[PDB]
């Protein structure tokens, strides 16, 4: 039980602290949305009925 | 491409053969390294020990949050430095003189007494109290007590010689020598110890000359006992099984050929006939022996790991079947068969016999959670006076072998029927009749055909001799703690029927050619690796709060890293392999819970945690030996305390109360030029953050020029270093004044001043004297040679 | 809808859907497209488009023409994802509840 | 926007899982086992959509 047996646990801290300092200042730029299209058909074989 | 690892596990057994002659256990001389004081005097009977910078690593924290991080960072790498240099060295020697029919033996350790006439400036009556010093350095023996309850208690002599030198120094040597003599501990107890660990008589130490009886020697911090061994079960099997497969690269099956001959001899049908016993041992290969023999062996030691047998058949029945049971039934011993195994067989061997019941009835009406109580009302009915057939089973075996090795040993079941003796022994009775013959769905077998298949699955009894020793070197290398372990690995103890009846009648058993030593010595490999990463753990990750169970996935990658690098050095291949190879029966999150509690319970964490602990609060103390300080201060026109003018002639020392304080550097550093200017108008500023700063003590006969203390460039902006000038007030010049013109010529407007400096005066030289400890090699000497087993005397 | 086969495989090998941006980029995108949309319905009310001067097929047709001029003429053209998204899917709605959205 | 918002995939190849079916399913060949015909039988070309 010393200051030596905390190591691992403030650098699991330090590296989520340092994870959300990163992404407070990381700047957003809106990215314009392009590729929607109606491409999502269904095959099949029909039933064709008789008579 | 499960056979990548097998070269692994060869290769290491290879490299295990290797000596590699590690010098641990070893002690060597050492002596205790010199600083650097530079002290003066001003006047007659007052000593200036000027402080001078020792170590110059440390790196501030940009974060600012916290000002205990630089003190761990400038403590933690200086004792990293200082462990490399006494590594497995005690201090020893020292620089005596003599001791010859003048007074007694004198020390001259520190730096020589004559040497301090040039640099203090001694008067005559002074140089005179010169003398006495010298002659009154005597050294003083003493005794300590080392070693702990586990180990013995013992005593070695140690000496308290004089030196002369700065405080700082004596209790960084009393740092340095609790540090370095953790864990030791004398011939005598640890030949005491060896011989209790080892009980047998054969075993003989070698006996102790008197000269040894009280060198000195180191030990480990704990020792591996039952317990460590103990808490490894959950994956003690794959151990087991990779330690039984790396060994025995043997088999002694008699060729299958010659039992063919056997058989159609005892046969007492016509040759041109057809009987399907003959017919259905000719379709038998004997290619896969070795794994069965490896799987037998394992079913042996462990009594959880029990042989499955895998059935092609589905509910109906073949020819080969009915005699591959029968040789199972006949010759595999049923300790190291599975429940399901066993049922299934009996319920074969019982459908042909019995007067009405087939196989699909008997297997329906049956349930697999209860075959226990199946099997042995069939093994009932079979051992009864109508019918009557031998099983074959096995007993333990209590016999070892003599080697040093610090765990217990069990009993385990022999592979094989054989009861030290040719006859083998059976569970009921060793006699073959029936009272009727075998029918199932057809495949008639006569009467006359199992009597005679009973005479050839006999052992042949010349064999015994080898077939024991693999068995008695097997029950004398393994823990017997390991003995309770489940299963992880299911593949590891199953095998078809084919491999298993081949096995069975060819009449094969286990054999190795390398000897005993080399399993323990693996054996031992695997403690220790297992011991090391304990011990990371214990001195790094141990710590109840803060992220104990109840933690994200995040934090696994930051947690792993540390025990992958542990695992990744040379010598722990083994464990390395092993846990690469079977990951996803034993994912990483069990393997990490598992090492945790193994360090919980209790291992010590290092001898250089508690130092380390140790040396912050000296680090904290003292901060001019370690080249830095906190809350500089700004001002124009400053004022001097008065109070160090009787050392130095200009000094950069003030004693200005501070208002309207900076949080912190680098804030100072940018906020505007003509802003800054009113915040030193309304008075003196103070700058927290600490900094980088080097001393320059300076005689009256040149000067420095640093003039870096502030850059004008659009900002008072401040320097990284900031290296202040002393001039020392000497003997040779201390009644004349300085004008004070060469400190400010160089300096700007604004001067950068300190408020805080600790520095040690002496009234009279015999203050200068120290102590230190040592180990008196006359009579507590430095082992060499560590205690052996006497063999090859000549 | 998916197929078994498909399913199956996903399931077998370790798969999960993977992004490479930021919460705060998604969130400055939902809010540009939010600020179109609404600037393009408060640029639409000023102009008259009652039911009963055209029939159902025309009246959408006099719609999509407004709407493309009153883009054209004050936004800067980027994609106008709510547009795309009603262009591409009008053919699975009877039109006159087109007409009603 | 689900669509537009999430790029790709990230998923183990099937050669790796079918070595680790071969490693931790122990069975001889020519034996008649379904399982390991019916995962070589597989592919993932179609990932993003599902």
């Amino acid at each position: 039980m010393a200051s030596t047996t905390r190591l691992v646990n403030d650098r699991k801290q330090l590296e989520q602290q340092v994870k959300d300092d990163a992404r407070i200042l990381a700047d957003a730029r809106g990215l314009n949305i392009t590729t929607v299209a109606n491409d999502s058909a269904t095959g099949g074989q029909a039933i064709r009925n008789v008579g | 491409l499960d056979n990548v690892i097998k070269q692994i596990e060869a290769l290491s057994v290879i490299v295990n053969r290797s000596e590699k002659a590690d010098d641990a256990q070893i002690l060597g001389p050492n002596t205790y390294k010199q600083l650097l004081e530079h002290l003066f005097s001003p006047e007659e009977n007052v000593y200036i020990l000027l402080p001078i910078q020792a170590y110059t690593g440390g790196v501030i924290d940009r974060r600012d949050a916290s000002f205990s991080n630089f003190a761990y960072s400038i403590a933690s790498k200086l004792m990293m430095e200082l462990s490399a240099a006494t590594h497995n060295k005690i201090f020893t020697d020292y620089t005596r003189i003599a001791a010859s029919a003048l007074g007694p033996e004198i020390s001259t350790e520190g730096m020589p007494l004559f040497s301090l006439i040039e640099s203090l400036e001694l008067t005559e009556a002074e140089t005179s109290r010169l003398p006495v010093i010298q002659d009154s350095m005597v050294i003083q023996k003493s005794t300590a007590t080392v070693g702990n309850a586990q180990q013995g208690i013992s005593t070695i002599n140690i000496k308290r010689v004089p030196f002369v030198g700065s405080a700082f120094q004596q209790v960084i040597d009393q740092l340095l020598w609790e540090y370095s003599t953790t864990s030791l501990t004398t011939k005598e107890q640890r030949r005491q110890r060896i011989t209790e660990m080892v009980n047998d008589r054969r075993i003989m130490i070698q006996k102790l000359t008197l000269a040894e009886k009280p060198q000195v020697m180191r030990h480990v911090t704990t020792e591996i006992n039952n317990d460590l061994f103990f808490k490894m079960s959950p994956v003690a099997q794959l151990y087991i099984y990779h330690l039984d497969r790396a060994f025995l690269d043997g088999v002694g099956f008699t060729p299958l050929a010659e039992k063919q001959q056997q058989l159609q001899l005892q046969l007492k049908t016509n040759i041109l006939t057809a009987n399907l016993i003959r017919s259905a041992i000719n379709g038998m290969n004997t290619e896969s022996n070795l794994e069965v023999a490896i799987k037998m062996m394992q079913a042996a030691q462990l009594h959880r790991a029990s042989i499955e047998i895998a059935f092609p058949m589905n509910v109906s029945l073949s020819p080969e079947i009915i005699v591959q049971c029968f040789i199972v039934w006949m010759s595999i011993p049923e300790q190291l068969l599975s429940d399901r195994s066993n049922f299934i067989i009996a319920a074969v061997i019982w459908a042909g016999f019995s007067a009405d019941d087939s196989y699909a009835d008997i297997m329906r009406r049956s349930a697999r959670a209860s075959d226990r109580q199946n099997y042995d009302i069939i093994k009932a009915a079979l051992s009864s006076r109508k019918f009557k057939l031998p099983r074959a089973s096995t007993t333990l075996f209590d016999e070892n072998e003599p080697v040093v090795r610090r765990y217990q040993i069990g009993r385990v079941y022999a592979p094989f029927p054989v009861d030290r003796y040719g006859s083998p022994v059976y569970s009921n009775c060793t006699k073959v009749e029936l009272a009727s013959d075998y029918n199932a769905e057809g495949f008639t077998i006569r009467k006359d055909d199992f009597r005679a298949l009973q005479a050839v699955l006999r052992i042949d009894e010349d064999r015994a001799a080898d077939m024991f020793t693999t068995l008695r070197i097997m029950i004398s290398s393994i823990p017997a703690v390991w003995y309770d372990a489940e299963v992880v690995h299911y593949p590891h103890t199953a095998v078809e029927l084919e491999q298993l009846a081949a096995y069975g009648l060819t009449g094969a058993y286990p054999r190795t050619n390398h000897s005993v030593d080399t399993i323990v010595k693996t054996v031992n490999n695997i403690s220790a690796t297992y011991s090391t990463i304990a011990q990371m753990l214990s001195t790094i990750d141990l710590d109840p709060t803060r992220y104990g169970t109840s933690e994200s996935i995040d934090k696994f990658k930051i947690a792993w890293e540390n025990v992958e690098s542990v695992l990744n050095m040379e010598g722990n291949d083994f464990v390395k392999t092993i846990m690469y190879a079977y990951e996803d029966n034993f994912p990483k999150k069990d393997f990490y819970m598992m090492l945790k509690q193994i360090a919980s319970d209790g291992q010590g964490a290092h001898p250089i945690a508690a130092a380390i602990d140790q040396l912050r609060t000296i680090v904290y103390r003292e901060p001019e030996r370690f080249g830095y300080i906190d809350s500089v201060i700004l001002t124009h026109n400053p004022d001097v305390d008065t109070a160090y003018n009787r050392f130095f002639h200009l000094h950069p020392i003030v004693t200005n109360q501070p208002s309207n304080t900076i949080k912190n550097a680098q804030l100072w550093n940018e906020m505007r030029l003509e802003q800054q200017v009113e915040h030193i108008k309304a008075g003196p500023v103070r700058i927290i953050g600490p900094f980088h700063v080097t001393y320059n003590y300076l005689s009256e006969e040149e000067d420095m020029p640093a003039t870096s203390h502030i850059i004008m460039k659009d900002n008072m902006i401040l320097n990284d270093h900031l290296t202040f000038n002393f001039v020392k007030r000497e003997r040779r010049n201390n009644k004349k004044r300085v004008s004070s013109f060469r400190y400010k010529a160089v300096e700007m407007y604004v001067a950068v001043r300190i408020s805080r400096f600790q520095l040690e005066v002496l009234r009279d030289l015999h203050d200068l004297v120290r102590s230190r400890t040592y180990l008196d090699v006359s009579k507590s000497p430095l082992a060499t040679t560590p205690i052996r087993v006497v063999e090859y005397v000549r």
